[PDB]
C-alpha cells in the first residue's frame, strides 16, 4: 500500500525503505519518489509532490495480456474502451465503471464543461503560466522539436 | 499381569488354595480367580476398568484383557541448541561440541526446501568457552536469507 504521505506498508504493517526481496524490491531515492521493480516485468514510479501521480511500465512480452484502466496494449487504440464483457464503449466514464474494485461504488458520468469558463479568476492565471510551454524564450522551446 | 508362569516352573506340586481350570488370579485388584477378560489394568496408580481409554504422550491406549492396546498419534519433534555448546537432537541424543565455524543445523533434503545455519564461535578467552552468535535462515527456495 502506497499512501499519499510516504508510509509504505506491507500487509497492514509499516516497512523501512529500502526493502529488497526475491520477487520485487521497493526503493526511495529522493523522498518524493518511490521506485518499485518486479521480476515479472512490472515497474512502478509513485510521485508524491506536488500531487500524487503514478507511472507504470511493462515489457513488450506482456503485449495483449493486460486488462484494467490502462487498456490491453496491442497496438490499436480503438479497442482500449473494450470492456471485460464484450463490446467497446463510447465514453471514458462508461468504460471505467466496469473496473470498479468495490460493488458499492456509484456510477460516474462525463462532464462536458471546461473549468476555465466556470472560474474567471483562475483563467487568467492559467493562461499566463501555461503559455510558457508554447513560447520559445523559455527552457521549454528546446523540447518543441521532439 | 504375569501370565504364562507355568512354562518356567521349576517346582513340584503341593497342597494349598488354588484357581480353577481357566480363571487366572486377580493380582492388580483384590478379588479371586476372576476370568481373564475382567482384568483391570493399571497405570501409575489408577485402577482402569477394561475398556477405559486414555490419552498419553504421543499415543492413545485402551485397556484390553490385562494389557494395553496402544495406537499412535501425531506429535512433533524438537532440536535444541542450549548453552554455548549443548546440542539435543530430534531423537534425544544430547552431546557437547565447542566449534568455531558456521554449521548446518537442519536442511531439507530435496533440492531446495530450507537450510538453518548457526555460528558457534568462541566468546570467552579459551577455545572451550564458545557461544551461539548468529542464526541464519535460508528459506523460500533459498533466495531469502534471514
Ligand atoms: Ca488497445
Amino acid at each position: 500500500v502506497f499512501k499519499s504521505d510516504g508510509s509504505v506498508l506491507l500487509n497492514q504493517l509499516q516497512v523501512n525503505l529500502p526493502h529488497v526481496t526475491a520477487s520485487f524490491s521497493v526503493f526511495r531515492p529522493s523522498s518524493y519518489h518511490i521506485m518499485v521493480s518486479m521480476a515479472i516485468g512490472v515497474r512502478l514510479q509513485v510521485q508524491l509532490a506536488p500531487v500524487m501521480q503514478l507511472f507504470v511500465t511493462l515489457d513488450q512480452a506482456s503485449q495483449g495480456q493486460v486488462q484494467g484502466l490502462c487498456g490491453n496494449f496491442n497496438g490499436l487504440e480503438g479497442d482500449d474502451f473494450k470492456t471485460a464483457s464484450g463490446l467497446v464503449e463510447a465514453t471514458g466514464a462508461g468504460f471505467a465503471n466496469t473496473w470498479k474494485a468495490q460493488s458499492t461504488c456509484h456510477d460516474k458520468l462525463d462532464w462536458l464543461d471546461d473549468p476555465c469558463s466556470l472560474n474567471i479568476e483562475s483563467a487568467n492565471y492559467a493562461e499566463h503560466w501555461c503559455s510558457l510551454l508554447k513560447k520559445t524564450e523559455t527552457p521549454f522551446g528546446r523540447c518543441h522539436s521532439a | 499381569s504375569h501370565l504364562e508362569v507355568s512354562s518356567l516352573c521349576e517346582e513340584h506340586r503341593m497342597d494349598g488354595c488354588f484357581c480353577p481350570e481357566g480363571t487366572v488370579y486377580d493380582d492388580i485388584g483384590d478379588s479371586g480367580c476372576v476370568p481373564v477378560s475382567q482384568c483391570h489394568c493399571r497405570l501409575h496408580g489408577h485402577l482402569y476398568t477394561p475398556g477405559q481409554e486414555i490419552t498419553n504422550d504421543c499415543e492413545q491406549c485402551v485397556c484390553n484383557a490385562g494389557r494395553w492396546v496402544c495406537k499412535d498419534l501425531p506429535c512433533p519433534g524438537t532440536c535444541a541448541l542450549e548453552g554455548g555448546s549443548h546440542i539435543t537432537t530430534f531423537d534425544g541424543k544430547t552431546y557437547t561440541f565447542h566449534g568455531d565455524c558456521y554449521y548446518v543445523l537442519a536442511k531439507g533434503d530435496h533440492n531446495d526446501s530450507y537450510a538453518l545455519l548457526g555460528e558457534l564461535a568462541p566468546c570467552g578467552s579459551t577455545d572451550k568457552q564458545t557461544c551461539l552468535k548468529t542464526v541464519v535462515l535460508l528459506a523460500d527456495k533459498k533466495k531469502n536469507a534471514v
